[PDB]
């Protein structure tokens, strides 16, 4: 159903070569300006060498015009549990003091907790001071300490990347058909450029821009969907906020790494002598994951999820006007000493007239060999290029017309030769 | 980089036809002994991608593995009369070698076992390019590449070099360049598939993996040091075997769960086995990836 | 502000918490614990210059 | 002081030393593929036999 829409003749400037042992080898370098086409149209692109039948394309299919969001900020979080350790000591025994327990510090393990070791799982030792005496279990009436070791630790199975966007960069899912037949599928955004098997592509004009979205953020999940926050991002991790207890990495949180970040005085301690009951009001991101999850709709955009590539994607109601320049690192085409025969027939037509989508058309292609099929009309302004396989297949390309009522005849020509052909059909309108 | 630098899995021979002078401390390759044509692949600010990668074999290890097959001839005399089919495929080579060397080994263009000899008592010079006459001299071979030999059964025979813009680059030639030719000294890697040429390559793409095979997996003795152990002999689960062996989960999971009538104490590699390298979008493994320092010719006109 | 009593109720003031133990206002002299106060321990903080001598 | 200018002198003028960056090969005459450099020795000299006293 895709098929070219913007076709184009390359210059002889950056076409040559030469026949050596009847085997034309023709060489492209430089650079070529095409305009894109619309979602669902290509642009194709043709080449001719010595001859008229020697003639490859060079397709490029448009998937979809997305804005693709650039990440700045980002990190890892999610639930937690914490768990409390007590283990009264009396006076006088061990670390156990009126001076070593009422200023102990939060980053050093103390001799009843020694027993664990070196971890990289977050953690924290506090102090507190109890009583003393025969009333709660003691020999001396100086009041006991309370050896506090909580450790935070993950009860979920996944994780959840909270990122923003700083810039809509104008991605272009755009796949590239080289000469041979191998089809290498791309992205272009803004003004990047890629590597392929023969030059490098690039866009040179974007489309639209969404700006300002410094007070939004983003949820990814890994291998689920997307979701979105109407909440401006914090740097610094404070409570109440999305995201009070963060990390780097998706390890970091399900097994709770102690490289991530926390705010200070959040596990509330609540001692009872020998009982200890640590409880955190933690947020749970599920909830709104579960309330503001893509697709929502926002002003007049679509914020849905990606088609691709992971990150956060917008989906548009406007046009396609950008233009994408093709370049030539010296790559060699070759091309046969004649090419094969085919007769092509009608099958149907269905689309639309005076608008960027264009019209697709049914033209049954029956040939032996591996080539391609040059058509052009009575005037030499529609010229339409299909590749011709083995066997019958159907093929076709967006045609453009300014009249419901198409009845053109057209001129395929598959190794020199033409015959006739005759299409009909009826388009409606298409804003 | 990898702990096990001299330790050699398998057989690890390390001698070409016609220069069979170190094989008392060349075969095997061990601790001790002194071998020329290993000592200089472990040096510091020479050849790193050799350190990165060293549980795998080399290139002549490869050759004694049945996997590497011969040229023809395998040893050409860098001293005989008429001409010597070892001259093209050395000069178009910018490589530095020690003195007090005979022989230097590399890599055709087929993929086979392609080097050089020097009749005694003839040493070479700082290129390599041309012998000349007479400390002590080296009895082996130098390294004048950068790349480690590797089983795999990946073919790539159409993934032929595609290096654009270049005339004639290391060795190969890709057509015959008539106008003019800019002669430069860059290096570019190279790789080589099953049943197919010395394909170069831009830029170089690593991955390391495991596997099932016993050569991901090492095992030592206990007896009254560190004592290397053959560890194909560990039987398979339900199978048949020779001496037992058991180790951890990564070890237990591919044999079997010994223990008690265990005689070594098998482990797990640094991450060995299964090199692929990033080539035309996908990943395959090649058989004797290198990085060389050769001349390339690009075109101009 | 809320104040515990150990065996008798609670309490409320109608004031800010104090962050500062200034001279001439409720909590200038603060502990750690209920003993550190009732023996007057030196692990509290107090006001610098807060002994009159005459 | 460039190397290809040292043998000229050291004499009270004003002037300057300058080093620009150039192409490589056998393009336009090198026997190198590494860039070239230019040695610039430009010095100030008087035009007019007399001054004055602004």
């Amino acid at each position: 159903d895709p098929g070219c829409s913007e076709l184009i003749q390359a210059s002889s400037r950056i076409t040559t070569c030469s026949t050596e042992g009847v085997n034309t080898k023709c060489r492209l370098s430089g650079t070529a300006l095409i305009r894109a086409g619309s979602v669902g149209a290509e642009a194709c692109l043709m080449l001719k060498g010595v001859k008229e039948d020697q003639t490859k394309f060079l397709k490029i299919k448009t998937v979809s015009s997305e804005l693709s969001c650039r990440e700045g900020q980002s990190y890892w979080t999610g639930s937690f549990s914490p768990k409390c350790l007590s283990s009264r000591r009396c006076h006088l025994v061990g670390e156990c003091h009126v001076n070593r327990c009422l200023s102990w510090r939060d980053n050093e393990t103390s001799a009843e907790f020694s027993f664990v070791g070196e971890s990289t799982t977050m953690r924290e030792n506090k102090c507190f001071e109890q009583c003393g005496g025969w009333g709660c279990g003691c020999f001396n009436v100086n009041p006991s300490c309370l050896f506090v070791h909580t450790y935070l630790q993950s009860v979920r199975k996944e994780a959840l990347r909270v990122f923003n966007c700083i810039d809509w960069v104008h991605k272009l899912t755009l796949e590239i058909t080289d000469f041979d037949g191998s089809v290498s599928t791309i992205d272009l955004g803004a003004s990047s450029s890629r590597f392929t098997n023969w030059g490098s592509v690039s866009l040179s004009l974007d489309a639209e821009g969404i700006s300002g979205s410094n007070s939004f953020s983003f949820i990814e999940s890994p291998g689920k969907g997307y979701a979105i926050v109407d909440e401006p991002f914090s740097e610094i991790p404070r409570q109440g906020f999305l995201g009070e207890i963060r990390c780097n990495s998706e390890s970091s949180v399900l097994s709770a790494h102690e490289s991530c970040l926390r705010a200070p005085n959040l596990i509330s301690y609540k001692p009872m002598i020998d009982q200890l009951e640590c409880t955190t009001n933690l947020i749970d991101p599920f909830v709104v994951f579960e309330r503001g999850s893509l697709p929502q709709t926002r002003n007049d955009k679509t914020f849905a999820a990606s088609k691709g590539n992971r990150g956060v994607q917008a989906f548009s109601k406007g046009s396609v006007q950008a233009d994408l320049t093709l370049m030539f690192d010296n790559f060699e085409v070759d091309f046969v000493g004649a090419a094969v025969s085919c007769d092509a027939a009608f099958l149907n037509l269905t689309g639309c007239y005076s608008c960027n989508a264009g019209a697709r058309v049914c033209l049954s292609i029956t040939s032996t060999g591996t080539g391609s099929l040059s058509a052009h009309n009575k005037d030499g302004s529609l010229h339409i290029v299909l590749p011709s396989e083995n066997g019958t297949k159907d093929q076709c390309q967006i045609l453009h017309f300014t009249v419901p009522e198409v009845e053109e005849e057209f001129m395929y020509s598959c190794d020199g030769d033409e015959r006739p052909l005759l299409v009909k059909g009826t388009l409606i309108a298409i804003d | 980089e990898d702990p096990h630098l001299r330790n050699r899995p398998g057989k690890g021979h390390n001698y070409i036809d016609g220069m069979t002078q170190e094989d008392a401390t060349c075969k095997p390759v061990t601790y001790a002994g002194a071998c020329s044509s290993f000592d200089v692949l472990l040096e510091k600010g020479k050849f790193p991608l050799f350190q990165s990668y060293a549980h795998h074999r080399t290139l002549l290890e490869a050759v004694h593995d049945t996997i590497i097959a011969k040229a023809d001839p395998p040893s050409c005399d860098l001293q005989s009369a008429h001409g010597n089919p070892c001259m093209k495929e050395k000069l178009v080579m910018k490589t530095h070698c020690p003195n007090d060397y005979q022989s230097a080994h590399y890599l055709n263009n087929d993929g086979k076992m392609a080097s050089v000899k020097c009749p005694p008592k003839y040493e070479l010079t700082e290129d390599c390019n041309f012998c000349r006459q007479m400390a002590s001299l080296k009895k082996g071979s130098y390294p004048l590449q950068d790349l480690f030999c590797q089983s795999s059964e990946d073919d790539g025979s159409k993934l032929k070099t595609k290096m654009k813009g270049v005339c004639e680059v290391g060795v190969q030639a890709l057509k015959k360049c008539d106008g003019q030719l800019s002669t430069a000294h860059e290096v570019v890697p190279f790789a080589v598939f099953k049943n197919s040429k010395k394909v170069y390559l831009d830029k170089l793409d690593l991955k390391t993996e495991e596997n099932l095979l016993p050569d991901s997996f090492v095992c030592f003795e206990h007896k009254g040091e560190l004592k290397s152990f053959d560890i194909s002999q560990c039987p398979k689960i339900g199978g048949h075997g020779s001496k037992k062996c058991t180790g951890d989960a990564a070890f237990c999971s591919a044999y079997e769960c010994t223990a008690q009538y265990a005689n070594a104490y098998c482990s797990h590699a640094n991450g060995s086995g299964i090199v692929q390298i990033q080539v035309s979008g996908v990943w395959k493994k090649p058989l004797c990836v290198g990085y060389e320092r050769v001349v390339v010719k690009r075109e101009l006109s």
